[PDB]
């Protein structure tokens, strides 16, 4: 996935060191709870940064790219192993990609 | 290739003159040369070629005669200075922690 | 500095003895370059040659 | 050729040598340290550190990990190639020691245009050429490539 943000448009009234150094955090979801609890019984990839809205990506497939030891074993767990193992955050250009 | 190129023989002019590039810049137009400006990230790297030619021109015309003994002592003198500063590399963890906090 | 000039195991004039003395002289040498990588060779070699001389 | 250039290059290389050497006699101490005893017996002159230093193997404040000899003579001689290198690179630098032809320049640069290549690998290649365990795949073999 590939999620673009602001281009300097409103950006430019907030920048007190408040977890701007913070990257956009991912976590996935069961649908077992929300707001409305109809129906359920798959996955989301939520994707959430300080001002922006949430986002959510269904996830049917029980699982994919679930990989294997890909690196080696270097711990800095930041939030998880997901957002290490797998994530980019072109803080420069302000792209986020997830895979 | 190219950027390197460019950058490379812009600063080899820039370094001599440096009324060459500013006169080019006016004369040509093309967004070949945009790294000139400070906004270009590689502008930076620009700034230390530069440098380094400028420094090829310090001492045109002497040459080096540094022994084996002496390039010994200089390099075991390199290394203390690295080890002066050796209380700064302990800050990072925090940004962690802040994403912990926030997530 | 002096006994092996004036109290020599052997008559230093005798040939198997001055062949022998090369020898080793040339493998302590080899020895002590080796050694000591760092140092420099050519500036030991003209210094003793020097001291020789 | 412009000789600017080779002579950057030279003095870039030379740099590189002694950062490497320096990264050397920066972990392991001793590497300077065992050298420089031997030849204040050869060249009376020469300075030599405090002796604390030497035993508690430490440049600064830091005291490093002891290390055995092979290891100590190893890193030595391969110092003593670096310490060539630079010694040569040195003496050919010694040795070696308009706007119409920037634009003249600046338009053969044009040349192949197409050329799709990612380019990383001058000072990478260098600084990796000099670099300790060069060898194996992550940590095997602390010789230099």
């Amino acid at each position: 996935i590939q999620v673009n943000y602001s281009s300097e448009v409103k950006e430019n009234s907030v920048d007190s060191d408040d977890k701007a150094k913070v990257p956009p955090l991912i976590r996935i979801v069961s649908g077992l709870e929300l707001s409305d609890t109809k129906q359920k019984g798959k996955k989301f990839l939520v994707i959430a940064y300080e001002p922006f809205e949430n986002i959510a990506i269904e996830l049917p497939p029980n699982e994919i790219l679930f990989s294997e030891n890909n690196d080696m074993d270097n711990n800095n767990d930041g939030v998880d192993e997901l957002n290490k193992k797998c994530t980019f955050w072109d803080a420069i250009s302000k792209l986020y990609y997830v895979q | 290739r190219r950027d390197m190129e460019v950058i490379k023989l812009t600063a080899r002019y820039y370094a001599k003159d440096k009324s060459i590039v500013e006169q080019m810049i006016s004369k040509d137009g093309e967004a070949r040369l945009n790294f000139m400006n400070s906004s270009h990230p590689l502008h930076k790297t620009f700034t230390d070629f530069v440098a380094q030619y400028k420094r090829v021109y310090s001492f045109t015309g002497q040459e080096i005669k540094k022994s084996k003994r002496t390039i010994l002592d200089n390099c075991f003198e390199r290394t203390q200075y690295w080890e002066f500063e050796k209380d700064k590399d302990r800050e990072h963890d925090k940004l962690v922690e802040l994403c912990k906090i926030q997530f | 500095d002096e006994k092996y000039l004036l109290t020599p195991p052997m008559d230093r004039k005798n040939d198997r003895y001055m062949a022998f003395l090369l020898k080793l002289s040339k493998y302590v040498e080899t020895f002590f370059f080796k050694s000591y990588a760092l140092l420099d060779a050519a500036a030991v070699e003209n210094l003793i040659k020097s001291d020789f001389e | 050729m412009n000789l600017l250039e080779t002579r950057r290059s030279l003095l870039e290389e030379m740099e590189i040598i002694e950062n490497a050497i320096a990264e050397r006699i920066q972990r392991n101490p001793e590497l300077y340290y065992h050298y420089i005893q031997e030849s204040s017996k050869v060249f009376p002159d020469t300075k030599l550190p405090r002796s604390s230093l030497i035993a508690e193997n430490k440049i600064y404040k830091f005291k490093k990990v002891k290390r055995k000899r092979k290891q100590i003579i190893l890193q030595q001689h391969e110092i003593n190639i670096f310490l060539r290198d630079y010694q040569e690179k040195q003496q050919t630098f010694n040795k070696i020691n308009f706007e119409r032809k920037l634009q003249q320049l600046e338009k053969e640069l044009k040349n192949e245009d197409e050329n799709f290549e990612l380019d990383i690998n001058s000072k990478k290649d260098k600084y990796a050429l000099f670099s300790s365990s060069s060898d194996p795949s992550r940590r095997t073999n602390i010789l230099s490539d």
